[PDB]
């Protein structure tokens, strides 16, 4: 099953915005890879502001790093991933959800689907033949 | 000038549709009285109607 | 099957309250012969083979391609403001059969009501089912046969 | 009224109603068939991009 | 047409794996199992190709 | 028979409108057809429409959209005014010039490629000239045409091979340019959007031909002087040029140096006088409005 | 065997344009059963059955439209008709119904699309 996770990483230093969400990605990444999953995209969102100052582990955050991740694995590796995102410190708040596969194989992220992408073929041909 | 209560049969409908399928059997529109099409005022239409717009 | 023939005798019932010059009914061979005999007798102006569409204008045979999507169409008559055929009942009902001797149809057709039948009115019509043959009751007498009773036309 | 009400299929006319349905069946498996390589076609052009290693 | 290069096996490779870890029936629905049960159950039935009533 | 009377019927040589009969948008060219009845049949309520049209309507002009409604009545206004904004624009005698120089479209002139090296630009319009197209409905442009450029597949590839071998042997940029000019030579033959419903030149508001001069006792007129209102007393933000009121159009006007001082008096009431303009010339845009380009004329 | 399709027709391609003639080829000979190494060969050993499907379906297509053009413009000409009927060993076929005769067109047009081929 296609999945598409949205992480918020925690921006602890300043200096390295981008240090605990690649750190991250890299350990979710290797979750997947090594459970015969695939990982189709990594979009990053960039450093925004959160609605509200949330809390996590005893502590209070009022920005993050958002990033998106879609990837391909089973049910059972899926819930895996989403325990170990429950439990991180570093994840603020993470939600995974599914992407239908039925009609067609090749699914852009929602992101890019809401430009009218639809497919990562669409994406990829659009940095080839005009890029 | 067209005609109102004519049913085209599969046996008129010999050559396949612009899908590639044979019609080999009645389907569902076909099945369903139609009676009431005999009652309607038919609604009158002209080409020239077409070029006056 | 009678549940088919109850359905058309309540269809012509509602087609001449609202005055349908025109109608259809199913394809089948009780149909067909109902049919002819209320032609035959007076109450419909005209009865011809078409399909779900309407009256064929040609002669379309009839095969297993086509004979879900075939109909009888009936005329009904309307004169001075009444409708000729005004009502349509079974007699003979899918959950109570009767089958008569001739000598209880001389009966009906004389004024004695024969198994809760009611006799035979002036100027009404009743079918008589005999070896899948659909008659007058006066015919069914003539010919000496037994048979089931199956709908009164007035 | 002495027409006959149903004139039976004559074994020629079901052997050309069996071709016909026949090739409707195999012509909507080819053409699944294909869609799904061509489905298969468009993936192997973009697993270039994806991450299993 | 011809006169950048070929792309390395291994390369080729990632791509039969993205593809096969993609489709495998293992990282599917539990539908998609139950699907192919009822074709493998319906041919071991059949009367004849395509007996599905 | 009574349908072929009726197909040619008065009724039926208006074309149907539901277009809203209060518009409060921008106005640039008419939207109804104007209905006039004669003196004698206003007497009796009688317009040729359905029903009589209510006596206390004393106008002998309407627009209408609908003959009769669930409402019972006839849906119309009692206005003809856009027939004096024609005639008004008649008077004034400037005759409606291209700004870009192109052909008259009221003549038929012999026209050539020049133009049809843009092959590529309006072959794909068909599908791209889609801005307001449903979101569907124009997707079914995608798998509809697919399957009819995929039917020219065996053409294309022996044309090709017959005529261009040597591109398909080195490179494709002519190659496209073969595709490109191929569906247009076999889509002439086709009618896609055969009749374009783009407005025609001036639309009908003037059929006059520049040129003529016009004669009067005074000698030849060389400017035309009009009467006008001026609506703001500030130019058009952003705009050089202020606005004009002149015969039923809204132009730009130019002044020769400074703004008559009346307009600082006046202030927002300037619209209340009226003043000489001279129309310099008129040009049509594409959305089917007249460019009225008008000058200050003052008192010297 | 580790050995994989895309690697053994790497191989059978490269061998072939380069004169190679590694033992591995040999056993490429035997994994597949493929003695000769042409260009003819590696298009043989990845051939997909739909290919045989496509052309069954246009068989089937052809035989069906066949049929029906031959038998509409046989009952078209009434003349060709008959003729048509005694040449394929009908006895005064003139003398037949619509459905009588029409039946033996069908079964005649379908023998002469269908046994010679």
């Amino acid at each position: 099953m296609l999945y598409e996770l949205i992480g918020l990483v925690r921006i602890t230093n300043s200096n390295a915005p981008k240090l605990e969400a690649k750190e991250l990605s890299s350990t979710i990444g290797k979750l997947i890879i090594q459970n015969r999953g695939v990982v189709r995209d990594i979009v990053p969102m960039g450093i925004r502001y959160l609605p509200k100052i949330m809390k996590k582990d005893q502590e209070k955050h009022f920005r993050a790093y958002h990033f998106l991740m879609l990837f391909d694995s089973s049910a059972a590796v899926q819930s895996e991933i989403l325990r170990t995102l429950k439990k991180d410190p570093r994840v603020i708040r993470s939600s995974i959800v599914k992407v239908d596969l039925d009609k067609q194989l090749d699914r852009a992220s929602s992101l890019h689907r809401s430009l009218g992408k639809k497919s990562i073929l669409e994406l990829v041909n659009e940095d080839y033949q005009s890029i | 000038g067209h005609i109102i209560g004519k049913l085209v049969d599969v046996t008129e409908q010999p050559h396949a549709n612009n899908k590639g399928l044979y019609k080999t059997r009645p389907n569902s529109s076909d099945k369903r009285v139609g009676v009431k099409r005999l009652y309607r005022p038919p609604k009158l239409t002209y080409v020239e109607d077409r070029l006056r717009s | 099957s009678l549940v088919k023939l109850a359905n058309t005798c309540a269809h012509l019932q509602n087609c001449s309250k609202v005055r349908v010059a025109l109608t259809s009914i199913p394809y089948t061979k009780l149909q067909l012969q109902f049919a002819y005999n209320l032609y035959q007798q007076g109450f419909l102006s005209s009865l011809q083979k078409g399909s779900t569409m309407g009256p064929d204008k040609d002669f379309v045979e009839v095969t297993p391609d086509n004979i879900s999507t075939r109909r009888l169409w009936v005329g009904l008559k309307y004169r001075d403001n009444k409708p000729v055929l005004s009502s349509c009942k079974l007699i003979s009902k899918p959950n109570s059969r009767i089958h008569l001797p001739m000598e209880d149809m001389k009966k009906l057709c004389s004024g004695v009501t024969i198994r809760n039948i009611k006799p035979l009115q002036p100027g009404e019509l009743i079918l008589v089912r005999a070896h899948n043959n659909i008659m007058d009751i006066n015919e069914a007498i003539s010919k000496k046969l037994d048979g089931e009773v199956l709908c009164r036309v007035k | 009224m002495s027409q006959p009400l149903l004139r039976n299929r004559s074994p020629e006319e079901s052997e050309l109603l069996k071709l016909k349905r026949n090739y409707n069946r195999s012509l909507l498996n080819f053409q699944a068939h294909k869609k799904k390589l061509n489905e298969l076609l468009n993936l192997y052009h973009v697993a270039n991009e994806f991450i299993v290693t | 047409s011809g006169l950048v290069g070929i792309e390395d096996i291994e390369k080729l490779e990632d791509r039969r794996e993205a593809i096969l870890r993609i489709l495998s029936m293992r990282n599917s629905e539990n539908k998609n199992a139950i699907k192919m049960a009822v074709e493998l159950a319906r041919k071991e039935f059949e009367r004849f190709p395509g007996d599905t009533g | 028979t009574l349908a072929e009377l009726l197909g040619r019927s008065r009724i039926a040589q208006v074309a149907n409108n539901h277009k809203p009969l209060t518009y409060t948008g921008k106005k640039f060219h008419p939207t109804h057809q104007i209905i006039e009845t004669k003196p004698s049949t206003l007497y009796r309520q009688e317009w040729g429409l359905k029903s009589a049209i209510p006596s206390k309507i004393k106008s002998r002009y309407l627009v209408y959209n609908d003959l009769d409604t669930l409402e019972r009545i006839t849906t119309f206004e009692p206005r003809g005014g856009t027939q004096w904004n024609r005639l008004r624009f008649q008077e004034m005698g400037v005759p409606i010039v291209s700004n870009i120089g192109r052909q008259n479209p009221f003549f038929k002139y012999i026209s050539r490629p020049e133009d049809e090296s843009h092959a590529k630009l309006s072959l794909f319009k068909e599908m791209k000239g889609d801005t307001d197209i449903s979101p569907a409905a124009m997707k079914k442009r995608l798998k509809k045409i697919t399957a009819l450029i995929r039917s020219f597949q065996d053409e294309f590839k022996e044309w090709l091979v017959e005529n261009h071998p040597d591109e398909l042997k080195l490179n494709s940029n002519k190659l496209e340019d073969y595709v490109v000019k191929f569906l247009n030579k076999k889509l002439e033959t086709k009618t896609n959007k055969k009749f374009n419903t783009e407005i025609i030149g001036t639309g009908g508001l003037s059929y006059s031909l520049p040129g003529k001069l016009k004669n009067s006792p005074n000698g030849v007129i060389q400017r035309t002087v009009v009467p006008g209102r001026i609506l703001n007393v500030v130019k058009e933000n952003n705009d050089n040029k202020w606005l004009a009121a002149i015969g039923g159009f809204v132009a730009d006007v130019v002044f020769f140096q400074s703004p008559p001082s009346s307009f600082n008096s006046m202030g927002d009431f300037i619209r209340m006088k009226t003043f000489l303009f001279e129309i310099l010339e008129a040009s049509m845009e594409k959305n089917g409005s007249v460019s009225m380009h008008a000058r200050l004329l003052e008192p010297q | 065997e580790k050995t994989t399709l895309l690697r053994d027709i790497r191989t059978i391609q490269d061998a072939l344009s380069s004169g190679s003639t590694p033992k591995e080829l040999l056993e490429i000979k035997q994994r597949y059963g493929i003695q000769d190494f042409s260009q003819e060969t590696v298009r043989q050993l990845l051939q997909l059955d739909i290919s045989g499907l496509e052309v069954n379906l246009e068989k089937q297509r052809s035989l069906i439209d066949r049929i029906q053009t031959r038998l509409s413009e046989l009952l078209s000409n009434d003349l060709k008709c008959d003729q048509f009927l005694k040449d394929h060993g009908v006895e005064d076929p003139l003398t037949l119904k619509k459905n009588i005769k029409k039946n033996l067109l069908r079964k005649h047009v379908m023998m002469d699309m269908q046994q010679p081929s």
